[PDB]
C-alpha cells in the first residue's frame, strides 16, 4: 500500500495537474 | 426553526463536499471500495430535530426501524421488524410493554382529513404481532390481539383486551376488561381474572426474554465470518 | 426522416454558412436589383405558407421543418431591403433563430429517449417535469415573437428594416403571418399545460450536458432583451465590413 | 420420512454488507427512477421498476422474479407492503401488477398479480388477489381482501372481509386522492433529503479490516 | 515508482483533507444526525444455549432472521423479511418447502394454553406472502393463504388449503381438501384435483426459484463489479454495427438466468 502500481492512470493525474497549473498560471501571468 | 434548517442543509453540504474528496482522494490512489453495496440501515432514523429516545435498559431489535421521535421507556422490547415511526407527531412507548414482531405503529403521515394525533402506549401492554396501531391511545395495562389493525380516534381503556385479526373501527371507544373482535370489531364476552393475570404475567415473561436476548446481542460481531466472506471465490 | 441529430445539425448549421454566401453573392455579383424581386415573393410565399402550413401538422419533427421554413421566409426579408439595416436584422434574425432551433431540438432530444413521436405524447408534461415543460413553453414562445423573449428583437428589428426600404406590404404579410404562426404554437402549449390525457408517457432524466446547453440558451432567450448591445454592435460591424 | 439435515462450514453469518437493497437478476436489474424515496430496508429483486415522483417505505419486498413490477408517477407503497406477480391469472390478461399514478397503497398491502388504475386508494391489510381489476377512482377500507377476478366499479368504496360494496362517492371525496398522493410524495421528499448518495459506512469497514489483518 | 509513491501520498492528503472537512461540516449540523453503523444484524443466530440446523441446501436471506433452535430440511428456503423466531421450542421445517416474504413463525412459550406442542412445519408446503404462524403444526402438501393467521392448536392436514386472510382460532383441525377461510373457520369450498395440481405446481417451481436467488445473494464484491460492467455494457445492442464489424454480441453465461424459471421455456 505505498505506490498506486497503475503506470497509465498516473500519467492522467499528472497531466489534469499540469493542466489546472498552466491554466492558473495563465490567469496570473496574463 | 427556520435557522437550524440553514445549518442543517449547510451541513449536508460540507459533508457530500467532504465525502467526495475522500472518494477523489481513494480513488486517485488506485482502490474502490466506496463502490460497496452496504445496506444503509439505521435503526433509529432522525429527521431535523426530531431524534428518537431510547432508554439505556430498552432492547431495540437490530432489524426494528425506529422512524422519528419516537419516546421508548425503561425495560420495554422493540422486536423483530417492528416499524416504529413517528414524523408528524410523537410516539410514546410506555415501560415493560413488548411492540412484538412484524408490527408497526402509524401517526397519520398525511395532514388530509383532519389533525394527526400521537400515539400513547402504557406499561406492561402486550402488543400481538403484525400491529398497525394508527393514531390511537392506548394506556397501561392491556391487551392487543395477533394482527389487530385498530385505526384512529381507538381509546382503548384498562384491561382492554382485543381478539385478533380485529378491525376496530376509526373513533371507537373499547370499554374497560372486554374483548373486541371481528370483522368490523364485534363484541365477543367479558376478561376473566385468569386472563387479566396472565396478562400481567406475559408482560414480564417477553421482558425477560428481551433482556436474555438482548445480553446476546452487543456481543462482538464474530469477526470469523468478516474474514471468511472477505475470501469467498 | 432524418435522424434527430442530424436535424439538429441541419437547419443551423448549413444554413448559417449558405446565408453567408448568398450575403457575399448578393451584395457583390448583383447590381441590377433584380434579385429583390425574386427574394420578394419567395420570402411572402415563405412565410404565408409556412404559417398556414405548420398549424396542420401533428408530429414534432415536422412543425420544427416548418417552422424553419417560416423562420426562413422572416430572414430573407432581410434581402429585399438592401440596405445596412436590412442585413443587420437579417444576421440578427439568424442568430435569434439558431439559439432557438438549438434550444428547441435539446427538448426534441431530451424526449427522443422514450421515442417521442407525435404532439400528443407531451401531455400533462408540466407535471411529470415541470421545469423542462417551463422550458419548453418559452422557447415555443420565444418562437412566437412574445415580446418579453428573444425572437420579438429579431422580428421588430426585421420589421423596421422592411418598414425603412419602403416596402410596406412586407410589414403588413409579417404581421399577418406572424398572428397565424402564434396560433398553433399557443395550440402546442394547451396540450403541455392545460389538457391532460388519460394515459400519461414517463420521460427518463436527461444528462447533463444538454441540461447545460439548455439552461444557457433559456437565460439567453428571456434575458436578452436586458443587455442586447454586444450583439446590435456585432451585426452592425459585420454589416458594415462587406465593404470597409 | 427423511429427518437428516446437513450442516456446512461455509453458511454465511451476519452478512456484513447488509442485505444488498437492489438484487438484480441476469438482466433484470431492478430500475428507480431519480427523486423516488426508496426506504433502506426496501428489498427490490427482479424487473421492479419504480417511475420518478414515486415513493417505497421500509419493509416492502417488491420482486418481479416472474412478471414485471411497474410504480405510477407520484404512486406511493407504504411500509411492510408485499407486491409480487404470477405467470398466469385465472382471468386470462396478463398477470403483471402495475400500479398507475396517485395510489396510495397503505401498509401490509399484500399485493400479487393485480391491476390498479388511478386514484385507487388502498387501505391496511389489504390482500389484493391475483386478476383483481380496481378500475379508476375507487376506494378500498382496511382489512379488504377480494377473490380474484373480481373489480371494483369506479367511484364505489369497498369494504368487510370479502369484496363488499359499501358506499357510493361524491366529487369533493374523490378529488381528495391526488391531493393524497402528492402529501405522500412531499413527505417522502422530506425524507429523500436525509440520507445523501454514496454513504460513509465504508470506512467503517475499512477500519475493521485495518484492526485485524488487511 | 517515485511517481507512484507521489500520487499516493498526495492522494492521502486529500483524503485526510476530506475526512477532517467532512467533520467540520458533520459537526456544524449539530449532531443531530445519527451515524450510519456497518451492520447489527445476524441472518440467523443462537438464542439461549442453542444455533439453528440450517441444511446446506438451504437459502437464507440476510434480512431473514432465523434465530434460536430452527431445523430446516433440504430444498427448503426463507424469503426476505422473514422471521423465525423460534426461542423456547424447536421449529422443524420440511424439505423443499418457502416460508415467504415478511412471514412469522413463531412457538408458544410452552405454556400459552398448558399442553403446548412445538410448531412442526411439514415438507413440501408453502406459507405464503407473511402469514402469521403461532403454534401452527402444518403437515405435508398444503396451502396457507397471504396474510394468514393460523393460531395454537391449528393442525391443518395435507391438501388443506387456507384462504387468504383467514383467522383460523384456536385448537382448530381442518380435513384433508377444504377450502376454509374468512375471519372464521367458515367452510367455504372443497378441494378441487386442478387446485391440488397447482399447489404441488407452485410448490415445485418455487424449489428452482429460489436457487438463482441463493445464487445471487450470496455474490462477493469482486464477483458484483464484473457483472454490474457486464450489465452495463450488454444492456442494448445494435444490429448495424456488430454486422459492419462483422461480430455478434452474444450475452455471457453469466447474464443468462435458468430456462427453469421463464414464463414457460424461452430458449431462444
Ligand atoms: C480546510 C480545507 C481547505 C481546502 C483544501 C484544498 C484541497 C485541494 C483539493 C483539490 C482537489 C482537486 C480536485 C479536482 C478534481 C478533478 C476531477 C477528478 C478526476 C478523477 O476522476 O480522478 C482521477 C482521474 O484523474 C484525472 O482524470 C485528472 C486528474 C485531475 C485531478 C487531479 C488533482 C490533484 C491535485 C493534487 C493537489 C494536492 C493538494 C493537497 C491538499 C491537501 C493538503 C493538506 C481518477 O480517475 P479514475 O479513472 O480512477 O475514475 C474516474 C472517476 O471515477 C470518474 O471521473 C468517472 O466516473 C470514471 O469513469 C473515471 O473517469
Ligand atoms: C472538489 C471535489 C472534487 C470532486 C470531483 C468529482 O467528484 O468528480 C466526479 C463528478 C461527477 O462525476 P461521476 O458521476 O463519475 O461521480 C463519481 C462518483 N460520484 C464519485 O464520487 O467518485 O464530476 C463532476 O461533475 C465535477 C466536475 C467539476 C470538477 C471541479
Ligand atoms: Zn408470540
Amino acid at each position: 500500500p505505498k505506490v498506486s502500481e497503475d503506470k497509465n492512470r498516473n500519467y492522467a493525474v499528472v497531466a489534469g495537474v499540469v493542466a489546472i497549473v498552466g491554466s492558473i498560471g495563465w490567469y496570473l501571468k496574463a | 426553526g427556520t435557522l437550524g434548517r440553514a445549518f442543517y442543509s449547510v451541513g449536508f453540504w460540507i459533508r457530500e463536499t467532504g465525502q467526495a474528496l475522500d472518494r477523489l482522494g481513494c480513488r486517485l490512489q488506485g482502490k474502490n471500495y466506496f463502490r460497496e453495496q452496504l445496506s444503509r440501515h439505521r435503526t433509529l432514523m432522525n429527521v431535523f430535530d426530531k431524534a428518537p429516545i431510547v432508554d439505556k435498559e430498552a432492547f431495540v431489535a437490530p432489524s426494528a426501524s425506529v422512524i422519528g421521535d419516537v419516546h421508548i421507556g425503561r425495560g420495554s422490547s422493540i422486536w423483530y421488524g417492528c416499524v416504529l415511526r413517528g414524523d408528524v407527531n410523537t410516539v410514546s412507548v410506555g415501560s415493560g410493554t413488548n411492540i412484538q414482531d412484524n408490527s408497526l405503529v402509524h401517526v397519520a403521515k398525511s395532514n388530509l382529513s383532519g389533525k394527526v394525533h400521537p400515539t400513547i402506549i402504557g406499561d406492561n401492554v402486550t402488543i400481538g404481532h403484525s400491529a398497525v396501531l394508527h393514531g390511537c391511545t392506548v394506556e397501561d395495562e392491556t391487551f392487543i390481539g395477533m394482527g389487530a389493525t385498530l385505526l384512529d380516534g381507538v381509546v382503548v381503556e384498562k384491561h382492554g383486551m382485543v381478539a385478533a385479526g380485529a378491525l376496530v373501527r376509526q373513533n371507537t371507544r373499547i370499554p374497560s376488561g372486554e374483548v373486541w373482535g371481528g370483522n368490523p370489531a364485534r363484541f365477543l364476552r367479558k376478561l376473566t381474572d385468569e386472563e387479566i393475570a396472565f396478562i400481567s404475567q406475559s408482560a414480564t415473561n417477553y421482558s425477560n426474554l428481551a433482556q436474555a436476548h438482548a445480553a446476546e446481542n452487543a456481543k462482538p460481531l464474530n469477526v470469523i465470518e468478516f474474514e471468511k466472506v472477505l475470501r469467498k471465490k | 426522416g432524418s435522424p434527430t441529430p442530424v436535424t439538429a445539425f441541419l437547419s443551423i448549421a448549413p444554413k448559417i454558412s449558405i446565408f453567408a454566401n448568398i450575403l457575399r453573392v448578393f451584395i457583390y455579383g448583383s447590381y441590377g436589383a433584380t434579385l429583390q424581386q425574386i427574394f420578394f415573393f419567395c420570402s411572402i410565399a415563405s412565410m404565408i405558407l409556412g404559417a398556414l402550413a405548420a398549424m396542420a401538422q401533428t408530429k414534432v419533427k415536422r412543425l420544427l421543418a416548418y417552422s424553419s421554413i417560416g423562420h426562413v421566409g422572416y430572414i430573407c426579408i432581410g434581402f429585399s431591403c438592401g440596405t445596412i439595416e436590412g442585413i443587420q436584422s437579417l444576421l440578427i434574425g439568424i442568430f435569434i433563430y439558431a439559439l432557438m432551433t438549438m434550444d428547441a431540438f435539446a427538448i426534441v432530444l431530451a424526449l427522443r429517449q422514450t421515442r417521442v413521436k407525435y404532439i400528443a405524447d407531451l401531455g400533462a408534461l408540466a407535471k411529470t417535469n415541470p421545469i423542462l415543460a417551463i422550458t419548453f413553453s418559452i422557447t415555443m414562445f420565444s418562437y412566437a415573437g412574445i415580446p418579453p423573449l428573444a425572437g420579438f428583437c429579431s422580428k421588430f428589428y426585421l420589421f423596421f428594416a422592411a418598414l425603412g426600404c419602403g416596402a410596406y406590404f412586407l410589414a403588413l404579410v409579417g404581421v399577418v403571418t406572424s398572428v397565424i404562426g402564434c396560433f398553433y404554437y399557443i395550440r402546442l402549449v394547451k396540450r403541455m399545460f392545460f389538457d391532460t390525457p388519460r394515459t400519461w408517457i414517463l420521460y427518463e432524466p436527461m444528462d447533463r450536458n444538454k441540461s447545460l446547453l439548455l439552461a444557457m440558451t433559456s437565460f439567453f432567450i428571456t434575458l436578452f432583451l436586458l443587455y442586447p448591445s454586444p450583439l446590435f454592435s456585432v451585426t452592425h460591424q459585420m454589416a458594415l465590413s462587406l465593404y470597409l | 420420512p427423511k429427518s437428516q439435515v446437513t450442516p456446512s462450514p461455509d453458511r454465511v453469518k451476519w452478512d456484513y454488507r447488509g442485505q444488498r437493497q437492489i438484487i438484480p437478476l441476469g438482466q433484470w436489474l431492478p430500475k428507480v427512477a431519480v427523486d423516488a424515496y426508496v426506504a433502506p430496508n426496501v428489498v427490490l429483486a427482479g424487473q421492479v421498476t419504480v417511475w420518478d415522483g414515486s415513493s417505497v417505505w421500509n419493509g416492502a419486498v417488491l420482486r418481479g422474479d416472474l412478471n414485471k413490477i411497474t410504480v405510477g408517477f407520484c404512486s406511493n407503497v407504504q411500509e411492510r407492503c408485499v407486491v409480487h406477480a404470477a405467470w398466469s391469472s385465472p382471468t386470462g390478461l396478463p398477470a403483471q401488477t402495475l400500479i398507475d399514478r396517485y395510489v396510495t397503497v397503505g401498509a401490509y398491502s399484500l399485493l400479487r398479480s393485480c391491476t390498479i388504475e388511478p386514484e385507487c386508494i388502498i387501505g391496511q391489510h389489504s390482500i389484493l388477489m391475483e386478476g383483481s381489476l380496481v378500475e379508476t377512482r375507487s376506494i378500498l377500507e382496511a382489512g379488504s381482501v377480494l377473490p380474484p377476478g373480481r373489480r371494483i366499479p369506479s367511484g364505489e368504496l369497498w369494504g368487510g372481509n370479502p369484496a363488499r360494496f359499501i358506499r357510493t362517492l361524491t366529487n369533493e371525496e374523490t378529488l381528495e386522492i391526488p391531493k393524497l398522493a402528492v402529501a405522500i410524495n412531499h413527505l417522502s421528499g422530506d425524507y429523500f433529503s436525509e440520507f445523501l448518495p454514496y454513504s460513509t459506512i465504508y470506512l467503517e469497514v475499512e477500519k475493521f479490516k485495518k484492526s485485524l489483518g488487511i | 515508482g517515485t511517481l507512484g509513491r507521489a500520487i499516493y501520498t498526495v492522494g492521502n492528503w486529500i483524503r485526510g483533507t476530506g475526512q477532517a472537512l467532512d467533520r467540520v461540516g458533520s459537526l456544524l449540523q449539530g449532531s443531530h444526525r445519527i451515524e450510519e453503523h456497518l451492520s447489527r444484524h445476524r441472518t440467523l443466530m443462537n438464542v439461549f444455549d442453542k444455533s439453528p440446523l440450517v441444511d446446506k441446501d438451504v437459502f437464507v436471506a440476510p434480512s431473514a432472521s432465523v434465530i434460536g433452535d430452527v431445523q430446516i430440511g433440504k430444498g427448503s428456503s426463507i424469503w426476505y423479511g422473514c422471521v423465525l423466531r423460534g426461542d423456547v421450542n424447536n421449529i422443524s421445517v420440511g424439505s423443499g418447502t418457502n416460508i415467504q416474504d415478511n412471514t412469522l413463525v413463531h412457538v408458544a412459550k410452552t405454556n400459552i394454553s398448558g399442553k403446548v406442542l412445538p410448531t412442526l412445519i411439514g415438507d413440501n408446503v408453502t406459507v405464503g406472502h407473511s402469514a402469521v404462524i403461532h403454534g401452527c403444526t402444518v403437515e405435508d402438501d398444503a396451502f396457507v393463504g397471504m396474510g394468514a393467521t393460523l393460531l395454537d392448536g391449528v393442525v391443518v392436514e395435507k391438501h388443506a388449503m387456507v384462504a387468504a386472510g383467514s383467522l383460523v382460532k384456536q385448537n382448530t383441525r381442518i380435513p384433508s381438501g377444504e377450502v376454509w377461510g374468512g375471519n372464521p373457520a367458515k367452510f367455504m369450498r372443497k378441494l378441487t384435483d386442478e387446485e391440488i395440481v397447482y399447489i404441488s405446481q407452485s410448490a415445485k417451481n418455487y424449489i428452482n426459484l429460489a436457487q438463482i436467488h441463493a445464487s445471487e445473494n450470496s455474490k462477493s464484491f469482486e464477483q458484483i463489479e464484473v457483472e454490474r460492467a457486464l450489465r452495463k455494457k450488454y444492456a442494448r445492442k445494435d444490429e448495424d454495427y456488430d454486422s459492419m464489424l462483422g461480430i455478434t454480441r452474444e450475452t455471457p453465461p453469466e447474464l443468462i438466468l435458468p430456462d427453469n424459471v421463464l414464463p414457460g421455456g424461452k430458449p431462444v
